[PDB]
């Protein structure tokens, strides 16, 4: 267990970061400030680097782990095949810890040949095949999900705590509504543009 | 023939980065150029119709709040935030 | 399982969010800068809540890592291969928006 008072200190402290880290939220940035370094926005970034260490300590000094109850803390099972080793490794490669975990076919496949020649399940190549094929899209959904989830109960700050889409102000104003309408025309234009830019840059090469 | 584009902006690694993000480990050259055009393109879409929603309040300022009516609007990425 | 701690002073929500902004992968500053090169074309006159780039930054990288995903998702090889726009595209139209 740790000193009561220094924790206490410790959190004081944490919280002043944060009295800090919501002020700067809140900070207008012109257009000169965006082209600054020293800019709110990187001060805030800073800030919460800072905290994020600060935290960090004070799970070691009351010896707790270093999880925050992320969505992507909440462990994906995999039961798919009919092989039980398999099924493990694949769980396995898919709850790896992070923002990063997320494997690709060959992944998946390196997992499963690996768990058949371990255990010597002797299954055939196209076998083997199949089963990554099929385990891999199951996996790619939970792990899409998990990504959204965790990205929607965890984005933004409390000026977008009491967002709900009921208030939108679009809702009420059908001029707003029209423009809006006309906007969203053009952005899915200029997206498909970009994304065909890039493709056809590809086959002209 | 081979030429490096000059860029002041999102460096290679970042890129790399997100693209492994995403599960996939290698990436072509043109996929560099390709990030940081859709990623223009997208926070266009987004800002178009924040700013509208901006003047929209009369104010000169965007707030969070005006990008998240903005985002929401942009299809999958946010969807279902707030309810 | 293992021992949580929730401090006294601030909630554990607030603690993930800056957690998450420390995972973002595109510098902070070329960020910003993107902003402002697109905001220049709309009015000399904006401004933006820090907390509105912030917003920018995180739904931005989750748009192009979903891109991302959805082209890894739609592609299935014996062997590795490097990803093309071509790729990309063909992903967006199977799986990806409108």
């Amino acid at each position: 267990r740790g000193s009561r008072r220094q924790i206490q200190r410790l959190e004081q402290l944490l919280a002043l970061y944060v009295a800090e880290i919501r002020r700067l939220q809140e900070k207008e940035l012109d257009l000169s400030e965006l082209d600054d370094p020293d800019s709110a926005y990187l001060q805030e970034a800073r800030l919460k680097r800072k905290l994020i260490r600060l935290f960090g300590r004070l799970c070691e000094l009351k010896d707790c782990s270093s999880l925050t109850g992320r969505v992507i803390e909440q462990r994906i099972p995999y039961r798919g095949t009919r092989y039980p080793e398999v099924n493990r490794r694949i769980e396995r490669l898919i709850n790896k810890p992070g923002p990063d975990t997320f494997p690709d076919y060959g992944d998946v496949l390196r997992a499963v040949e690996k768990a058949a020649a371990r255990h010597s399940l002797g299954l055939p190549r196209q076998q083997l095949q199949l089963m990554a094929q099929d385990a891999f899209r199951d996996v790619g959904i939970r792990l899409q999900e998990r990504r959204h989830l965790d990205l929607i109960y965890n984005f933004g700050c409390h000026l977008t705590d009491d967002y709900r889409p009921g208030v939108d102000p679009a809702l009420s104003d059908p001029v707003l509504a029209r423009r809006l309408r006309e906007n969203r025309s053009l952005a899915m234009s200029r997206l498909d543009e970009v994304i065909s830019k890039y493709a056809m840059l590809q086959d002209k090469s | 023939k081979v030429l490096r584009d000059n860029i002041q902006g999102i460096t290679k690694p970042a890129i790399r980065r997100l693209a492994r993000r995403g599960g996939v480990k290698r990436i072509s050259g043109l996929i560099y150029e390709e990030t940081r055009g859709v990623l223009k393109v997208f926070l266009e879409n987004v800002i178009r119709d924040a700013v509208t929603y901006t003047e929209h309040a009369k104010r000169k300022t965007v707030t969070a709040m005006d990008v998240v009516y903005a985002l929401k609007r942009q299809g999958r990425t946010l969807y279902g935030f707030g309810g | 399982k293992p021992h949580r701690y929730r401090p006294g002073t601030v909630a554990l929500r607030e603690i993930r969010r800056y957690q998450k902004s420390t995972e973002l992968l595109i510098r902070k500053l070329p960020f910003q800068r993107l902003v402002r090169e697109i905001a220049q074309d709309f009015k000399t006159d904006l401004r933006f809540q820090s907390a509105a780039i912030a917003a920018l930054q995180e739904a931005a990288e989750a748009f192009l890592v979903a891109l991302f995903e959805d082209t890894n998702l739609c592609t299935i090889h014996a062997k590795r291969v490097t990803i093309f726009p071509k790729d990309i595209q063909l992903a967006r139209r199977i799986r990806g928006e409108r």
